[PDB]
């Protein structure tokens, strides 16, 4: 009744496509149980949206320098910026490390029992910061968004699911013809366009003995 | 300083082999939960162990962490 | 995952992960420090 | 009663009708409930005040021309006479500070004792010795001025801790500069309150 | 319905039934199906090609009148160099920062009107001229932003009206479209490419262009 | 009853839900009050780190803060032990030492006493005829000559609001003492001198800066410089 990721293919009975992106892959067995199926969920929603996020970061820096203006490579990008950076190393991660951690805290509390920063604890607010669904909270984080309708919710939540795994895919792909070219993404893209019967994964010498 | 340092580890393991013994102990078929470890409680008492010395103290007031001999197996010589 | 993590709370995972955690532990102890003799802060 | 939309079309909060200062501004349902909802009124009331006071210390010390405000208590730091509309008063760092302290934490003690919600807002009686509260409509009318004079005083004193923090320039050299080249020197001139 | 963007195509059902100037079933992805998504996806095309408008005006006209010799006017592309190394430039830094604030302010006025059409014309708002900022239908406002009046007339003009702005604005959308694409090609602006192939049309070609159509070129001289 | 919470989400002890308490916030996962007086001892064990804290720090707050404004030439607190002792109005350290234990056991062995039998020390003709009102009303709270300007002879609400303020700020200068060694430890100067320096430059004075405290950060940030 859904296309699976091998037509024909057995869906687990874990795995029911009541979930966002349920294409029933999952030989390892791993989600069986339901507190860790939502672990599960939580996880692949979290290092979607930051794969996103790092690959929008990285495709918008090497356009920047690839149309002229003055940005680094999406390898090595931190240090030629800490010289630069009135902030020094040390310093910045540690306070990205308090700041995400009182976030990611707060989020897995929230996860270990929906609704429990929705008491009004942090600063007063019962709507805001509370958990909708599994993965996903509300009232400050959908600010103008469209959740409130059920079908264009769950629409938006297959497609932030694909967008995700198709980032993870490109991040794996950024650092993989890194260590294979030394170039930018966007110079590997205009090399694969301007030669693509020759240019290629197979004649950068590395990779293919 | 390394005579408390070592104490202080020594009096973990201690305390923690004893929680997880007592927890274990008032639980159908005990023997079973020595070979089959549960990881929740076991890493619970695992975090839970940093003051030792004050669980052990007011255990021993109070007789929670000995044992009178009446029901304690005895030699008969 | 159940049945599987059943197996993988037995003693002999638990006598390596122990076993991996401590032993590592101490690898980077005596690796990144030098070998010291007195514990004089 | 509502003084205006923040937004024209806002969505309309069930919380912010009988407050003075109504605009519906609140975006992310900051203080839902009123235990928290009096208290921020308390609190918003208090910094706008203060911001007052410090805007008129900011600006009385400039249109008189007797000095910056960051300058103000670099007397602690090279140590000599400190000077108050061309006085001299003698009294050392720490004697004043040490009044200070002391001063306003009983100022605050008998401020934190009151234990009525709308008392904390607004005192009346010994504070109010000329007395322009006895009709309720000047009254809230007195109410949203003051509101809106404060949140402005709120924002003017960020600003000049903004402008101070990038130009060394103070608030009427600021003016200067705006009203003489607006578009060749600004905020977006600095470099340093924008990346780039 | 008008017309067809491809006659014999099988037309989505979300399409058949709509009142929408300028409707031609040109949807083979399905990307208008949701109501909400269409509203919003008209007003964006809508503020696109008035943009694209002001745009290929802004291209075309002062490059007209540099063709006619009567304004010393420079080319699009290079501009905003021009502009920038000008004796009475307002610095890139200041005209951006006003760019986008200015904008932020009238796009969150749009925004707002089209979370709830109509609901601009709260009185006290906007100085008391807020009153004629309420919406006759989404994505055209009416108002101050038609002093005139020529939206003040039978329906029948009004849709015929709306047609020709959608038309225009497309043509517009896929001129500036042209445009980035010539400059990114051969280097030269509009006029000069309208030119040369007015003058020489099967030499001024994109074929002909490397640029465009990489490898094109080696096949010629293989021939 | 229960006010606030140390972690909300987490589990609270049922031990800590339906007490009564000064700063109750559920903090106890170790589950060390489950016993009831035991949790008395601890409460009063708490009570008496937080007082001597508060007036510690205030030595050194205090103190430094006056010697930043210049009117008192006090030295830095971890300085200052030697700073008497070599002076030439100085008690030797051995009579101090003997003295402060002295007068601390006599005090403790009053305070001991108290615990175990509460209201014992009232016993007529002890110390003086003026025992009388050294009879602890509270566990750890004993009232009388320690409360001379009737402070505490008002509404049951706002005894427990000044029992709240008082294990919050003694535990905020419980922490401070902490921060105090361990600046010391790591940058070697004062705590006036450390706030100045946040002050001045936060970025380049931080804790994660100086490698006392992060051994192997610093050599982090000197391997992605070069
Ligand atoms: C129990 C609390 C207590 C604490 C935290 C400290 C703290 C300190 N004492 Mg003080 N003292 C304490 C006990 C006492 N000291 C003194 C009197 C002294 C003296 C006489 C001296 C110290 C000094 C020192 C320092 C010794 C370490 C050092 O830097 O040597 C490295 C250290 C900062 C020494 C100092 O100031 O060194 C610079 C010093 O000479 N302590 C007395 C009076 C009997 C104490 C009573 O409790
Ligand atoms: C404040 C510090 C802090 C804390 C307490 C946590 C704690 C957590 N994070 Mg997190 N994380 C942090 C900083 C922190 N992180 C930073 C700085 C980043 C870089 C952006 C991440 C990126 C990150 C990802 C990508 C994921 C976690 C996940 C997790 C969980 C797995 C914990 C584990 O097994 O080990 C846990 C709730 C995982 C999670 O939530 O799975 C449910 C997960 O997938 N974290
Ligand atoms: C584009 C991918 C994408 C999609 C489809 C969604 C969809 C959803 N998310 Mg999600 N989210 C995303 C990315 C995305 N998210 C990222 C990257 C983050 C991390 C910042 C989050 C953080 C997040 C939180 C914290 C929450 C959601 C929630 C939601 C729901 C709200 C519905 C909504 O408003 O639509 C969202 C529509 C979009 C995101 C489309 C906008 C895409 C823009 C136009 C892209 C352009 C911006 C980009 C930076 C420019 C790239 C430049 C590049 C070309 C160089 C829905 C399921 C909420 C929820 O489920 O509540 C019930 C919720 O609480 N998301
Ligand atoms: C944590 C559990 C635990 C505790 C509290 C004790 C406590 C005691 N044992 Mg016992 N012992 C244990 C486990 C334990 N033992 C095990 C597993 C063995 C088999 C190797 C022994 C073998 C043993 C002998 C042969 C003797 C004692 C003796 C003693 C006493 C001396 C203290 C000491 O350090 O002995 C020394 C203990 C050892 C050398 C055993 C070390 C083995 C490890 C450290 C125990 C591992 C337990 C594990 C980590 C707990 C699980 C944690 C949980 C979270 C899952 C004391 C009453 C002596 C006695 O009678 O004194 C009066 C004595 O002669 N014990
Ligand atoms: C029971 C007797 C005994 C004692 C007291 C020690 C103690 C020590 N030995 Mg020895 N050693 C022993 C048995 C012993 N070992 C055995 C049986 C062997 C053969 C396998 C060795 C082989 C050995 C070598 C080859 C070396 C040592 C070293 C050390 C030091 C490392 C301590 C450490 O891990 O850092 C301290 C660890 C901690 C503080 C752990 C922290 C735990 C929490 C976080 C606190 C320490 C002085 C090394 C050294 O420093 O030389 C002097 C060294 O080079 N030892
Ligand atoms: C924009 C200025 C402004 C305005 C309109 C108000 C208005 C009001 N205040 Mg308020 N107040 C202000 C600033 C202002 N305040 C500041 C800055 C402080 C801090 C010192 C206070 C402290 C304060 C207290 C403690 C109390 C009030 C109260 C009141 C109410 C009645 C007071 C009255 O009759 O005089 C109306 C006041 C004015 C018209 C202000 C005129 C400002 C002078 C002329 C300028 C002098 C500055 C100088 C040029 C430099 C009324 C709602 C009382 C209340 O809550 O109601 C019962 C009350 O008890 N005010
Ligand atoms: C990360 C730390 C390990 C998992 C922590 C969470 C946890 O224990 O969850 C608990 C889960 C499942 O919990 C299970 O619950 C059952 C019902 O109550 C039983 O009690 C089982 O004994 C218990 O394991 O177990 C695990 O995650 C096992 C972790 C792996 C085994 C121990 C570590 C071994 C490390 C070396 C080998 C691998 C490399
Ligand atoms: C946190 C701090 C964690 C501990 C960091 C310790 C820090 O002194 O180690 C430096 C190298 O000096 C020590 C080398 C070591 C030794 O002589 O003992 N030796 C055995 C590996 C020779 C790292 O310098 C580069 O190697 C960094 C490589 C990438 C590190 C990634 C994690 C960074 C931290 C996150
Ligand atoms: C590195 C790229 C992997 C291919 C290397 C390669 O082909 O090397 C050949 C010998 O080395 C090897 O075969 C080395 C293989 C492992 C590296 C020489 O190849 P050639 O140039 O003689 O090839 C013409 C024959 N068909
Ligand atoms: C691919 C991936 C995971 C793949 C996992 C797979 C296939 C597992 C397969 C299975 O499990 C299934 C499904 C089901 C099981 O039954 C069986 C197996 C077979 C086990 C994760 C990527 C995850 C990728 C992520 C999270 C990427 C994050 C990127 C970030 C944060 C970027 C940050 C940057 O710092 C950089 C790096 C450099 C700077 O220049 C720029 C900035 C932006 C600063
Ligand atoms: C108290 C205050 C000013 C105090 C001034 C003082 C003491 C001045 C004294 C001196 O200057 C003199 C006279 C002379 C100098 O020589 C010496 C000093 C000593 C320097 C300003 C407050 C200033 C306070 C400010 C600016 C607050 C800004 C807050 C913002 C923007 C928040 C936005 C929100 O929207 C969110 C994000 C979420 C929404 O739910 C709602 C809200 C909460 C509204």
């Amino acid at each position: 009744d859904r296309p699976l990721w091998s037509p024909g293919s057995e869906p687990p009975a874990w795995l029911d496509g009541s979930l966002a992106g349920d294409y029933g892959f999952d030989p390892l067995h791993l989600s069986e149980e339901p507190e860790m199926r939502k672990w599960m969920v939580q996880a692949e929603l979290v290092h979607a949206r930051w794969a996103m996020l790092g690959v929008a970061g990285i495709l918008f820096t090497s356009i920047a320098a690839k149309t002229g203006a003055p940005f680094p490579d999406w390898y090595d990008a931190g240090k030629e910026a800490i010289k630069t950076s009135p902030a020094p190393l040390g310093s910045l991660i540690f306070t990205e490390l308090l700041l995400f951690g009182w976030v990611e805290t707060k989020r897995l509390y929230d996860l270990r029992n929906p609704g429990s920063q929705g008491d009004g604890s942090f600063l007063g607010i019962t709507d805001g910061l509370k958990g909708k669904e599994n993965g996903y909270p509300g009232g400050l984080f959908d600010p103008m968004g469209m959740s409130k309708n059920e079908a264009s919710y769950k629409e938006a939540k297959v497609k932030e699911i694909k967008n995700g795994r198709l980032a993870m895919l490109a991040f794996v792909g950024f650092i993989a013809q890194h260590h294979a070219t030394h170039k930018s993404p966007i110079d590997n893209l205009l090399d694969h366009v301007a030669d693509p019967f020759h240019v290629t994964f197979a004649t950068n010498g590395v990779s293919i003995p | 300083i390394p005579t408390f340092g070592f104490l202080y580890v020594a009096g973990y393991i201690g305390h923690v082999g004893r929680q997880y013994i007592i927890l274990s102990k008032e639980d159908a078929k005990p023997t079973d939960k020595e070979i089959i470890l549960d990881v929740p409680l076991a890493l619970k008492l695992a975090f839970q162990g940093w003051a030792w010395p004050l669980a052990s103290i007011q255990e021993l007031r109070n007789g929670s962490l000995l044992e009178k001999d009446e029901n304690i197996t005895v030699s008969p010589r | 995952m159940k049945d599987f993590t059943t197996y993988l709370s037995t003693a002999p995972v638990v006598g390596l992960g122990w076993a991996i955690f401590t032993s590592g532990l101490l690898i980077e102890i005596n690796r990144f420090f030098p070998d010291p003799l007195v514990f004089s802060f | 009663t509502r003084a205006g939309n923040f937004a024209p079309g806002s969505e309309p909060k069930d919380y912010l009708e009988g407050l003075p200062g109504n605009y519906n501004f609140d975006p992310l349902e900051l203080g839902k409930e009123k235990g928290t909802l009096q208290r921020y009124r308390e609190a918003e009331l208090i910094h706008c005040r203060w911001a007052m006071l410090g805007a008129a210390g900011c600006l009385a010390v400039e249109v008189l021309g007797l000095g910056n405000w960051y300058d103000a208590p670099l007397w602690a730091v090279t140590g000599d006479k400190p000077t108050w509309f061309g006085i001299e008063v003698p009294f050392d760092i720490a004697t004043i500070l040490g009044v200070e302290v002391v001063a306003m934490a009983v100022a605050e003690g008998l401020r934190n004792e009151n234990q009525d919600m709308e008392k904390r807002l607004y005192p009346g009686g010994a504070f109010d010795p000329l007395g322009f509260s006895k009709d309720p409509k000047s009254f809230e009318d007195k109410k949203l001025k003051e509101l809106k004079n404060g949140r402005l005083a709120m924002v003017a004193c960020l600003g000049f801790a903004g402008q101070h923090a990038a130009t060394g320039k103070p608030i009427l050299a600021a003016l200067g500069d705006h009203l003489s080249s607006p578009f060749f020197n600004n905020f977006a001139t600095n470099g340093v309150s924008v990346p780039g | 319905m008008q017309g067809n963007w491809l006659p014999g195509s099988q037309t989505p059902a979300h399409l058949k039934d709509l009142k929408m100037a300028g409707n031609f079933g040109f949807d083979p992805l399905n990307l208008g199906a949701e109501p909400q998504a269409l509203r919003w996806y008209q007003q964006a095309e809508l503020v696109h090609s008035r943009t694209a408008m002001m745009g290929v005006a802004g291209i075309l006209i002062p490059g007209i009148f540099t063709k006619l010799g009567a304004l010393n006017v420079p080319q699009w592309y290079e501009a905003g160099k021009v502009y920038i190394e000008g004796e009475g430039a307002i610095p890139f830094g200041t005209l951006l920062m006003t760019t986008l604030f200015s904008y932020a302010f009238v796009e969150g006025k749009r925004w707002q009107d089209f979370r709830k059409p109509g609901s601009q014309a709260e009185p006290g708002t906007f100085f008391g001229l807020e009153s004629q900022f309420k919406g006759t239908e989404n994505g055209y406002p009416g108002g101050i932003f038609d002093p005139l009046g020529y939206s003040k007339t039978s329906p029948e003009k009004l849709d015929e009206l709306k047609l020709k702005e959608i038309k225009n604005g497309r043509l517009a959308m896929v001129a500036f479209l042209g445009f980035a694409g010539q400059y990114g090609a051969t280097g030269k602006g509009p006029i000069d490419n309208l030119a040369d192939h007015l003058a020489d049309p099967w030499h001024n070609t994109f074929a002909e262009n490397g640029i465009s159509v990489p490898g094109l070129s080696a096949v010629e001289q293989a021939a």
